[PDB]
């Protein structure tokens, strides 16, 4: 029960850094006007 | 000619179009309103109902209705010179005339309306969808409103033009046919949230699918045989968004005509079925079940159970012509409450 | 410009057109919190005028009045209203102030300047200027820093605030040793919102509430004298939208975030919002009744920690998934409920059953009384109790209005972000007024199969 | 300038109407009970129609 | 220097990943919003149809009597559901971990909590993706406001109850019988029915249904022949064609003879709007007054207002739905009450 | 049919609007 | 037109009377006995059989104003006046704080004159909403 | 609650901030 926890916290982690990272790689350039 | 010249004025271009059609319609439309209003304001349901159901006895626009004729009338017509009231208005009203005035006087308006749409698509050149379309609603108003009664006892148990009338009748067909469970209700409701789906989605593909035709920032000024937004641009968004998207504008707005339509159609169907208490009320395997084996419960059978209240309590208000009466001991209720 | 030829916006739209005049906007702000220190003023003198000496707060309508209560103004030991004239100066101060805020904002709007750069140069600004947007949000959060110091000074110093808590029942109390503990404070931040948990919403003691509000005075002025004086980095300005509309849905999002909060903290929180006041919670009433019947039940002979309900559970008392001895039936929910009425019957291992056989009191009694037949169930048309109630009792809990209407509020704030936030981004690119005829992304990229 | 046939009949028939309920008229017309009409000395019961072609000795009764 | 700072990062690793995340040219766009989208949805998926076909009966009222929900145990498609978590755990957060074993979870629901949570996350990273793509298609972004209403229905019945009702086994059952029993209940316990914006909420769908079926007759109505006898009229358009399928002037005209002149939309930039704005609206009213009802703010109380000069109560249709709403409300949890009031 | 519409409409609204105020003085 | 005591007293009662009485009872007791059930204790009701089956039977004005000064079990035991409201406990009850022999009266009034207009509805419960 | 969540989380994090630093430079 505690590895899954640890799983599921490592998978949240991840793509909520991605996430987080991703929106702040300067989204506002990504756009057909660049 | 005689029918030529009357012809010819009926379909002079007025600010309110006229016509043959208006010859039915504007009569029984205004008769079927103002009897809607009438009663709603002056007339009462305390000898019929034993409600107080007017402005003037103290109900607001929700409270306030036409109600159903009493029990006792059958499935009388209740003309104003009929055997009943004998040319007699107040006991015309007291009985419940004022019902199947609006009711009747509602169906031919109806009738009515939809020749209209027949007859100015027809004048002007156009293909009768919009009438076809509107053989929806017609649907619904003849067989809830016709259909059911007729099935029924008596005009009595049809819906009572009014707000929470309207929830009543609800609330009875819940309780007494188990409405939500029949299938055609079910198609119904997936015309009408289907609908109100197609109608948001298409306004606002097309509002943010617009092309810059101005600089204001109000694009409403900026509107020709040109589209106004990008076809290939929102098939390109909801297909990446969606999996799936619209491609032909023909298509598209027949099917979002389509569906509510049909969504009508249907439920009508169903609401035919309950006028012969032909429900879809019970899933006999799991009443089998229920009754061997005291410990399976779904949510279907917690809902027969509140149907089971429903009825009884209300029961004895909503049917005072029945003179039931429901010892406190026997009506079904569960612990504390 | 004040036309759709000189502006490009409509009548509706019409307030857009404010969005590059640093003055009438200026006016229009100024005006608007005219209008809010107006409503706080007249709706306060509202409340005095309308408000009975020997009733309860919560069974007369009021929202305004329970707030100053909170913070300890004419309440007597137990929650007694007996002093109301503070409260009518507060009203009366909020109305003249509104008096002058009026007259600043009419002033701005319609008969000073359009542009502030013109003229001026400290009140002058470009959305695009990064660093007098810092200095002027600088400014604004050392201005709440104060604020919240304002709320310790009051707390700490000048009389107190009323302290439900309190040993010997709910009266004002002067907060000798507030929390500056960080283990504490942020441990309220970095909590579960679920249940048992609470977030910043599970709150219980005015020692922990004032050391926050000094922790947060603290941050924001740290943080305004930070934003001051320096710039955004360079990922903040890569990663932002610089413009005025950006800024508003930026604060919107916030703002439908604290509505919900505030919601939250009406509907479950008691020691913020004292039940003496603002009435007794859901959980509070529900609880109420499971112990009041059990008071009951227990009067006429009956073993409560034996009796077995119809379900084989306890019909008085149960157990907590976590092993706490609760109160029995569907209050089952709400057993994380902590009140002062209570909590003298609480122990290690929760309910304490040998203090429920013998010393439970008669206030306690009363208490249980008054809140399940004062829980937070009522019409809209203020007809008291639950849906299918008669008509005889007119009421609302004040916690029912307060969390339904920030609900509102916060949720259509939560779409006005959307919609700006939208928009900002689409006028930054710049296609906000439709796609370009000779520019069509789409017809310049790959079909998809 | 056509204010004035306005003036002088939109006022008259909502006092028209004013008058409809506050001498009763209506109740008279559409056999809508006053407030202490609901029940008699005699009846204490909801007075529903049984005949379906007698309702008008029934409801004289 | 002015908004955006158009710049660039140079064939980086990082920049590479973002690129592919961001990309318009994938079949199904995947955003960073998809990017929490993406996993959450296939969680809630997942466990949805494990669940509905071969879940064990759970104690939804945490009185120990667990209901059937699943295909696999004696339930149909119509009756099955995923059965909400206990009341004993109300709003705890209850993941796998913290159960001593899968079977106890399942006993006291923690797959509803789970799936819920997973796909209001999913649904509000669907919205932020309709945007997202929105902004790299270069269209107008306001899409996702007419979804955000459908979200907000779901937050409201999924997750906004629970919380002023101080449990998730209040929550809305994922299935259709399910559903059906909420409504009943809710009906019971607020008066819905009787509440302006649920009201309001019927006038958006009935409203909806109206103006899809009207615009939907009128551009068909008007379609300009492009097609031969008995061929289908869908032919006679061709996607990415700059002439307008059909006689908007027509149709104009004849909405005008219909009702009136002035009653009629001439621009469709109006009335496209028009018919966005009206159903989103409705719904959103709606979502507001199931959370508002979920803090017991219930629908108008019409409960013996109108009295006679005696004082006795002269009932009307409200005093009836009200014996309706008081069978469901007595006869619903037959088992679950203790105490004449329900105030949980 | 102008005439006839607009004040087959409104002569009786007018008419109505009047009685329903009356009614709101109506005590018990 | 109710009863004044237990020696047999009678006298009519006006609406206006009624009025207060209804208005006043609504007002500090008509929780609970919103609709005179008792949410508090549904065993013990303001129904008329309930009243006159207490001891001392409050099947009368003055009984009835006699509870509002000093209230009792069902059986005139013991006092409850801790746990009820009443003139006697006005203290920790401050809603009786407003409260004149004329108002209890009326209250009193209403009480005994809506078993003889509502008949079952009075004390019955949600069976005859 | 143990040790090893907090390693973990921090860890992932850590590393996707690198790569954001990386990218920033
Ligand atoms: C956008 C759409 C997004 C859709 C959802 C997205 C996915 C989210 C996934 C996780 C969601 C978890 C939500 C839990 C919220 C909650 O249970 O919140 C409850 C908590 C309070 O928790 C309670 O806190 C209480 C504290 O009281 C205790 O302490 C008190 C101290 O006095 C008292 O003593 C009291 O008696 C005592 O019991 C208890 O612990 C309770 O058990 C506990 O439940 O509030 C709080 O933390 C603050 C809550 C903040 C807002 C919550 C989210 C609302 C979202 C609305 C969106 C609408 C618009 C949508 C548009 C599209
Ligand atoms: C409380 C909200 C609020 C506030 C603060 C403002 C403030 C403002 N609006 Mg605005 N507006 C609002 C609501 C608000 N509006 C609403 C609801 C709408 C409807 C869509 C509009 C539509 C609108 C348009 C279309 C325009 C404005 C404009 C303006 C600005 C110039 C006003 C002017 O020249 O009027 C002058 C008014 C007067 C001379 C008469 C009023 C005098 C005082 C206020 C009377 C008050 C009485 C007194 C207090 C006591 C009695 C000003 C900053 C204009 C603008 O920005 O142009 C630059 C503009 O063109 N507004
Ligand atoms: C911090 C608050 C805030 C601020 C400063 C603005 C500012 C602005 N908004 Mg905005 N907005 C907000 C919150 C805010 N919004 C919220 C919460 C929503 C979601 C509902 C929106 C949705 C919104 C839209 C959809 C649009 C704007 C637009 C605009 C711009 C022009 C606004 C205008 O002329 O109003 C004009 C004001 C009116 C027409 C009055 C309408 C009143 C509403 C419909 C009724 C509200 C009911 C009210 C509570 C009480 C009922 C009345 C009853 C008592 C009789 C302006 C920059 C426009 C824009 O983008 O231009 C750039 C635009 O199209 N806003
Ligand atoms: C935070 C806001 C808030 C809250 C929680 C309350 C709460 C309360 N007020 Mg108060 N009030 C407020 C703001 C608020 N008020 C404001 C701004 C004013 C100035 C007009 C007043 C003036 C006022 C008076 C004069 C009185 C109260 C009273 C009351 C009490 C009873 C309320 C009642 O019957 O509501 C009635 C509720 C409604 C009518 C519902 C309103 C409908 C909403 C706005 C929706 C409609 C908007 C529409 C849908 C928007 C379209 C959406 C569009 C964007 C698409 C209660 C404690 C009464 C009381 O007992 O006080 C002692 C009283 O006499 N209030
Ligand atoms: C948000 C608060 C705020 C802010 C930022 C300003 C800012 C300003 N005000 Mg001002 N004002 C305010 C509130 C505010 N006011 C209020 C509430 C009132 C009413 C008492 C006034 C009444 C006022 C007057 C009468 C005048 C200013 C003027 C000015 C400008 C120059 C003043 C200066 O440098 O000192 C400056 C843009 C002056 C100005 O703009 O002249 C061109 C000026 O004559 N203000
Ligand atoms: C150093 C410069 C400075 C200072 C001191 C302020 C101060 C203020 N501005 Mg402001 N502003 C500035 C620069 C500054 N601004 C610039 C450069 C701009 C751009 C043009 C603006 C634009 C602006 C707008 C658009 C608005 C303000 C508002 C406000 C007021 C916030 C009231 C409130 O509720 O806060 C929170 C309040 C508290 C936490 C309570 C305590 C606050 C302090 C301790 C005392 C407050 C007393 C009273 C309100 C004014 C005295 C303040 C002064 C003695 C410092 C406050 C008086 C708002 C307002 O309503 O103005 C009246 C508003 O709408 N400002
Ligand atoms: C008044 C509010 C306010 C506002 C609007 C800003 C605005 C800004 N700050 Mg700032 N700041 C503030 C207060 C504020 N600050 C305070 C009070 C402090 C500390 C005293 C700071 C300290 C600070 C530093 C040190 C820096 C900024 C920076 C910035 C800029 C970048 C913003 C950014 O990327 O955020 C994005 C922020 C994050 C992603 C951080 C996440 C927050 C963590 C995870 C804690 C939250 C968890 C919490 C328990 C759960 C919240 C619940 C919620 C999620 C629902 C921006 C202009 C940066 C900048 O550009 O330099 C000037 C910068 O380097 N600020
Ligand atoms: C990560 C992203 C996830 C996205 C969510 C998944 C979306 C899946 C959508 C599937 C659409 C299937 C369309 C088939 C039919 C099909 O392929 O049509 C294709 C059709 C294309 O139309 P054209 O314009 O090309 O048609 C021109 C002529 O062929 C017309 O005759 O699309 C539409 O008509 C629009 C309506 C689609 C909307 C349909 C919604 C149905 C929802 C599913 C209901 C049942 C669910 C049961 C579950 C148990
Ligand atoms: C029955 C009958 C008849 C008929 C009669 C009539 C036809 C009547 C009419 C009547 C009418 C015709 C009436 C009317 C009425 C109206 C009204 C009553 C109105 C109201 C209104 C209101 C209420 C308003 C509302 C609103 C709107 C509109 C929107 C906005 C908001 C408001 C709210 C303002 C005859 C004799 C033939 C024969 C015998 C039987
Ligand atoms: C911009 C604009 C606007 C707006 C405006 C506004 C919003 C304004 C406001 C204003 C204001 C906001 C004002 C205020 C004022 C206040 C005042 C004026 C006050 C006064 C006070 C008093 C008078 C008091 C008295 C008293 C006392 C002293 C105490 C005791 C009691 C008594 C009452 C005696 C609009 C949209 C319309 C449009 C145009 C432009
Ligand atoms: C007074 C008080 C207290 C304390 C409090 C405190 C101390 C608080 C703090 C608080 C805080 C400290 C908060 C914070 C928050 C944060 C946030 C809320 C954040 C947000 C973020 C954002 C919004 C971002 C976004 C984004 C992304 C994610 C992507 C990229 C781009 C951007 C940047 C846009 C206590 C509890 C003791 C008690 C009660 C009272
Ligand atoms: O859990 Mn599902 O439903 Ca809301 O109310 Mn209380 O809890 Mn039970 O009863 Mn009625
Ligand atoms: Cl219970
Ligand atoms: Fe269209």
């Amino acid at each position: 029960m505690f590895t899954l926890k640890i799983f599921v916290y490592s998978c949240v982690a991840f793509f909520c850094s991605l996430f987080i990272f991703g929106f702040l790689s300067n989204d506002p350039s990504r756009n057909p006007n660049r | 000619g005689w029918f030529d010249l009357l012809d010819d004025w009926l379909k002079r271009d007025r600010f309110v179009f006229i016509g043959w059609s208006g010859i039915l319609l504007f009569p029984c439309a205004y008769l079927a309103l103002g009897a809607w209003f009438t009663g709603t304001t002056f007339v009462s349901s305390w000898y019929t109902h034993g409600l107080a159901s007017s402005y003037l006895e103290g109900c607001n626009f929700l409270t306030a209705a036409v109600s159903s004729p009493a029990n006792s009338m059958g499935h009388s017509l209740l003309f104003l010179w009929g055997p009943e009231a004998q040319g007699d208005f107040t006991r015309w009203c007291q009985i419940g005339g004022l019902w199947t005035f609006t009711a009747l006087h509602g169906s031919f308006g109806l009738i009515g309306f939809c020749l209209r749409q027949f007859e100015i698509a027809r004048l002007v050149g156009l293909r009768p969808y919009n009438a076809i379309a509107f053989s929806g609603p017609i649907a619904v108003f003849v067989s809830v409103f016709l259909l059911y009664p007729l099935g029924q006892a008596s005009w009595f148990f049809a819906p009572s033009f009014g707000v929470a009338a309207i929830f009543r009748f609800l609330l009875f067909l819940q309780g007494f046919h188990n409405w939500t469970l029949n299938p055609f209700h079910m198609m119904g409701v997936a015309g009408i949230l289907g609908g109100a789906l197609l109608c948001a989605i298409h306004g606002a593909t097309v509002e943010n699918t617009l092309f810059e035709d101005g600089e204001a920032s109000d694009t409403f000024r900026a509107f020709q045989s040109e589209e106004t937004y990008s076809m290939v641009t929102a098939n390109r968004f909801w297909s990446q968004i969606f999996g799936v998207a619209f491609a032909n504008k023909r298509w598209l707005h027949f099917f979002l005509l389509f569906v509510p339509v049909t969504g009508l159609w249907v439920s009508s169907i169903g609401i035919v079925g309950l006028a012969l208490n032909l429900r879809a009320y019970d899933f006999v395997s799991q009443e089998i079940r229920a009754a061997e084996d005291p410990e399976f419960e779904t949510f279907y059978t917690k809902n027969i159970l509140l149907n089971e209240g429903i009825r009884a309590w209300m029961a004895a208000q909503d049917q005072p012509h029945e003179n039931f009466v429901f010892p406190e001991e026997v009506l079904p209720r569960g612990n504390a409450l | 410009g004040r036309s759709i030829e000189s502006t490009g916006f409509a009548w509706w739209s019409g307030n857009a057109r404010l969005i590059n005049l640093s003055g009438k906007l200026l006016g229009a702000h100024v005006a608007h919190a005219g209008l809010i220190v107006f409503w706080t003023g007249a709706m306060t003198l509202f409340e005095t005028s309308h408000f009975i000496p020997e009733k309860p707060l919560y069974e007369q309508g009021m929202i305004l009045l329970p707030h100053l209560a909170t913070l300890g103004w004419g309440v007597a030991p137990g929650g007694e209203i007996v002093n109301t004239y503070p409260y009518f100066a507060t009203g009366v101060i909020h109305l003249v102030s509104s008096a002058v805020l009026g007259f600043g904002g009419i002033y701005h709007s319609i008969v000073g300047p359009d542009v502030l750069e013109d003229s001026f140069s400290f009140f002058g600004y470009d959305w695009r200027d990064k660093n007098k947007m810092t200095t002027i949000l600088g400014i604004h959060l050392i201005l709440l820093g104060i604020g919240a110091f304002l709320l310790v000074i009051k707390a700490l110093f000048i009389g107190g605030i009323y302290d439900t808590w309190a040993p010997g029942g709910g009266d004002i109390r002067f907060i000798t040793n507030p929390t500056l503990n960080p283990a504490i404070i942020f441990s309220y931040l970095l909590k579960s919102p679920f249940g048992g948990e609470g977030w910043i919403v599970g709150v219980n003691n005015m020692e922990d509430v004032i050391g926050g509000h000094i922790w947060i005075g603290v941050t924001c002025v740290i943080g305004g004298i930070w934003h001051i004086l320096t710039r955004p980095f360079s990922w903040a300005r890569r990663a932002f939208v610089w413009s005025g509309e950006a800024y508003l849905s930026y604060s919107l999002g916030a703002l439908a975030l604290m509505g919900q909060t505030a919601a939250e903290y009406a509907w479950y929180n008691n020691t913020v919002y004292p039940s003496e006041f603002y009435g007794p919670t859901a959980a509070e009433a529900s609880q109420a009744q499971a112990f009041t019947f059990l008071v009951r039940d227990q009067r006429l002979g009956a073993n409560i920690a034996s009796t077995q309900g119809p379900t084989g559970l306890g019909k008085y008392l149960m157990r907590s998934p976590t092993g706490e001895v609760i109160l029995g039936g569907e209050t089952m929910r709400f057993w994380d409920l902590r009140a002062p009425w209570l909590e003298p019957l609480r122990s290690s291992n929760g309910l304490d059953l040998n203090k429920i056989k013998n010393d439970i009191q008669p206030w306690q009694e009363r208490r249980a009384a008054e809140y399940m037949t004062h829980a937070p169930l009522g019409s809209l048309n203020s007809v008291g109790g639950v849906a299918t109630e008669i008509n005889s009792v007119n009421y609302v809990s004040p916690r029912s209005w307060l969390t339904t209407s920030h609900f509102f509020l916060g949720f259509f704030i939560f779409i006005g972000h959307l919609w700006h936030a939208g928009r900002a981004r689409a006028a930054a690119a710049g296609f906000e007024k439709g796609i370009n005829r000779e520019n069509e992304p789409v017809l310049s990229m790959r079909p998809l199969d | 300038r056509y204010w004035v046939i306005h003036s002088i009949t939109i006022p008259s028939l909502f006092i028209a109407g004013w008058l409809f309920v506050s001498t009763g008229l209506a109740y008279d017309v559409f056999g809508t009970p006053r407030p202490n009409e609901y029940f008699s000395e005699n009846r204490q019961q909801v007075p529903l129609i049984n005949d379906r072609f007698n309702a008008r000795e029934e409801l004289d009764d | 220097m002015t908004v955006t700072l158009e710049r660039r990062e140079s064939t980086s690793l990082w920049e590479r990943f973002c690129s592919w995340i961001t990309s318009t040219e994938n079949r199904l766009y995947i955003g960073w919003f998809g990017v929490l989208m993406i996993p959450c949805l296939l969680t809630a998926t997942t466990v949805f149809i494990i669940a509905f076909i071969a879940a064990p009966p759970v104690d939804i009222d945490g009185i120990r009597e667990p209901v059937s929900g699943s295909l696999l145990y004696g339930n149909n498609i119509i009756t099955g559901a995923v059965v909400p978590t206990s009341n004993a755990i109300g709003l705890h957060l209850y993941p796998i971990w913290e159960a001593a074993s899968l079977d106890e979870w399942l006993y006291n629901g923690g797959p509803y909590q789970l799936v819920v949570l997973h796909f209001l996350l999913g649904v509000a990273a669907y919205m932020g993706r309709e945007w997202e793509l929105s902004y790299r298609l270069g269209m107008r972004p306001w899409i996702c406001v007419a979804f955000s209403a459908p979200v907000a229905a779901a937050t409201a019945v999924f997750l906004i109850y629970p919380i002023g009702q101080g449990s998730f086994s209040d929550g809305m059952p994922l299935g259709i019988s399910g559903t059906f029993n909420f409504m009943l209940v809710f009906q019971a316990e607020h008066n819905i029915l009787m509440h302006p914006f649920h009201m309001a909420g019927v006038a958006g769908v009935f409203g909806g249904a109206l103006f899809s079926a009207m615009h939907g007759s009128l551009v068909t109505s008007s379609l300009i022949r492009e097609t031969t006898e008995n061929e289908s009229p869908n032919y006679g358009y061709k996607l990415g064609q700059e002439e307008e399928t059909y006689n908007i002037v027509a149709a104009h005209g004849y909405f005008g003879r219909l009702i009136f002149q002035y009653a009629s939309f001439n621009n469709s930039r109006a009335l496209h709007f028009f018919l966005g704005l009206w159903p989103v609206v409705g719904i959103w009213l709606t979502s507001i007054g199931i959370s508002t009802m979920a803090f017991n703010l219930n629908g108008l109380n019409f409960n013996q207002s109108i009295v006679d000069s005696q004082g006795r109560v002269i009932n009307t249709w409200a005093d009836i739905i009200n014996r309706a709403n008081l069978g469901i409300e007595v006869m619903h949890e037959r088992n679950a009450h203790n105490f004449p009031l329900d105030l949980a | 049919f102008r005439w006839l519409a607009i004040h087959g409409l409104a002569i009786p609204t007018v008419f109505f609007f009047g009685a329903i105020t009356a009614m709101q003085f109506i005590q018990r | 037109e109710v009863a004044k005591d237990t020696n047999g007293g009678i006298l009519n009662i006006a609406p206006e009377q009624l009025k207060r009485g209804k208005r006043l009872f609504n007002s500090h007791c008509s929780s609970c006995h919103v609709g005179g059930i008792t949410k508090t204790n549904p065993n013990i009701g303001l129904d008329l059989e309930s009243l006159s089956l207490a001891t001392p039977p409050r099947n009368n004005l003055d009984a009835l104003v006699d509870y509002m000064k000093n209230p009792t079990t069902y059986d005139g035991s013991e006092s409850i006046a801790q746990i009820h409201p009443s003139i006697a406990s006005s203290d920790i009850f401050p809603k009786m704080r407003d409260l004149s022999e004329d108002d209890l009266y009326a209250i009193a009034a209403h009480i005994l004159t809506q078993p003889q207009i509502q008949a079952e509805k009075w004390g019955g419960g949600k069976i005859y909403y | 609650l143990l040790a090893a969540a907090l390693a973990l989380v921090a860890v992932v994090f850590a590393v996707v901030l690198a790569l954001f630093a990386a990218w920033a430079a």
